[PDB]
């Protein structure tokens, strides 16, 4: 297995429709299992809608790999995706 | 499988979109208001503050809101916080010569969010294409339209 | 002052035509070099065929002339100029639905625009 | 809790929106119809939000000159001297 | 026994739907995907 260096990569710098459902998701998850939130909360409640705040700032680890056909994958970092 | 969407309004909906849109309709202050907060109904909803409005079409000797004015009048408080006007033009349902001959409504052209000319069907706002719903799900966003 | 015509015109037909409100009245005036034909609510305004009037497009009806004056009043944006067939320019007012269309000679209507208008038609 | 203000309300409380409790459109109407006869109002409409539940929000907006509670507090007066005139008038009609 | 994840795990209360639980709808048949789509729930009174 490879995993594509940082200078070349290939893939669409767009976060897919998909992606950030997942991010979002897994955020939501990660935080509703009492972890760290990384933006002020202004008093919302659900553990989901706090990361869709987080979203809108871009202040959001978890970084996806994106798994080509050949086997190989790229490391995006949730601010690098657009 | 093709491009024309399927959501929309029907029967009823529609109907009393060819009487309200018409204009030989007129409207007072009050049904003008009423009727705006009816269709809105922000509380249910949320994220807007206080209701605005236009300009009454006429304003001597009394003064009357007009239906166009209406349907402006909820697109202009459903325009999000920085996007221009709506504008588009667009043939409608109900054929020009059902109103008069050389009959202006015809077809719906309006500029920056306000229904200049032509009165809304099925055509427009349903389960047709290139309308009035489509272009705000287009320009505004699904959510939006 | 704003004023963008000071015109006098004249009716000649006037329609009613599945409407028992707005009616649409033809009313070419002047030398026959300004064709105008507008919607009017006929039902709070009755105008005849070859009712005299005084229509004058403003920009900003702030002034006594609002009562003196004025015994009429719409509003609404004017949405397309054209210069067709001649040095002879056609505007479209919409009033929200009652239309208006105005035909004059690129003068007596030079500084008509693209923004609101505040009709006044006095008898 | 029969009258509460919605989260929706500005500061200053110029537009602001009560939700009056277990009323339908027999008052929601008439004291709609009283607040339009006042000047300083700009915007009043009522609504329900399902008929399954008896609640009206009620929604009303002013100039800055006059807050809106004071609107409702004399929009109410006014009806209740109308309702007081419309009694006067039919008991003094039949003996 | 000695794999402690179990003082980081929360207590998970089972709550009812309440006015934003997104729930799917579906209509069997279900022939294209339009069919089986997800509203959110408002919770009304009275009816059944």
């Amino acid at each position: 297995g490879k995993a594509v260096a940082k200078e070349d990569r290939t893939t669409t710098p767009y976060m897919t429709k998909y992606e950030r459902a997942r991010i979002l998701g897994t955020r939501a998850l990660q935080i509703s299992m009492n972890a760290p939130v990384l933006v002020d909360l202004e008093g919302e409640t659900d553990p989901l809608q706090i990361a869709m705040k987080e979203l809108a700032q871009k202040k959001i680890p978890l970084l996806v790999r994106r798994y080509l056909p050949d086997g190989s994958y790229e490391d995006w970092s949730v601010a690098e995706l657009i | 499988t093709s491009g024309d969407p399927l959501r929309g309004l029907i029967q009823d909906h529609v109907v009393m979109g060819v009487w309200l849109t018409c204009k030989d309709t007129f409207y007072t202050r009050d049904e003008y208001q009423q009727l705006l907060f009816q269709a809105l109904k922000p509380d249910e909803t949320g994220m807007y503050g206080r209701i605005k409005t236009l300009p009454p079409a006429i304003q001597r000797p009394g003064i009357y809101w007009t239906g166009k004015q209406i349907i402006s009048s909820v697109l202009l408080n459903l325009k999000p916080s920085d996007r221009p006007g709506l504008n588009l033009k667009s043939k409608a349902k109900v054929p020009g010569k059902y109103w008069s001959p050389d009959s202006e409504e015809g077809s719906v052209l309006f500029d920056d969010g306000e229904l200049l000319c032509g009165i809304l069907d099925k055509s427009s706002f349903g389960a047709s294409a290139f309308g009035l719903v489509h272009s705000v799900h287009e320009l505004y966003g699904p959510d939006i339209a | 002052e704003s004023v963008l015509l000071d015109e006098i015109f004249t009716v000649t037909s006037v329609d009613k035509q599945k409407y028992q409100r707005v009616s649409r009245i033809t009313a070419v005036s002047g030398q026959n070099d300004m064709n105008l034909t507008l919607d009017i609510n006929s039902q709070i305004y009755p105008l005849e065929k070859d009712a005299t009037f005084s229509l004058q497009i403003t920009s900003n009806l702030n002034s006594p002339d609002l009562k003196e004056a004025a015994d009429y009043i719409m509003y609404g944006k004017v949405y397309r100029v054209e210069e067709a067939k001649d040095e002879k320019v056609s505007v479209y007012v919409s009033f929200g639905g009652l239309l208006m269309a105005i035909e004059g000679s690129h003068r007596k209507l030079y500084r008509l625009s693209l923004d609101h208008v505040y009709l006044l038609l006095r008898r | 809790e029969k009258i509460i203000i919605l989260p929706g309300h500005s500061a200053d409380l110029t537009s602001v929106t009560f939700q009056i409790q277990k009323e339908d459109h027999t008052l929601g109407n008439s004291l709609r119809y009283v607040i339009m006869k006042n000047p300083e109002v700009e915007f009043c409409g009522y609504s329900i939000p399902h008929p399954s539940e008896a609640k009206m929000n009620f929604r009303i907006q002013t100039a800055p000159s006059t807050t809106a509670v004071d609107v409702l507090r004399k929009g109410l007066d006014d009806l209740i001297d109308l309702c007081d005139a419309v009694t006067e008038k039919f008991t003094e009609q039949l003996p | 026994y000695s794999y402690s994840r179990l003082i980081n795990t929360n207590k998970k209360v089972y709550r009812h739907v309440r006015n934003g639980d997104m729930l799917i709808l579906n209509r069997q048949p279900t022939l294209h995907k339009p069919s089986m789509m997800a509203h959110k729930a408002r919770i009304l009174p009275g009816e059944k």
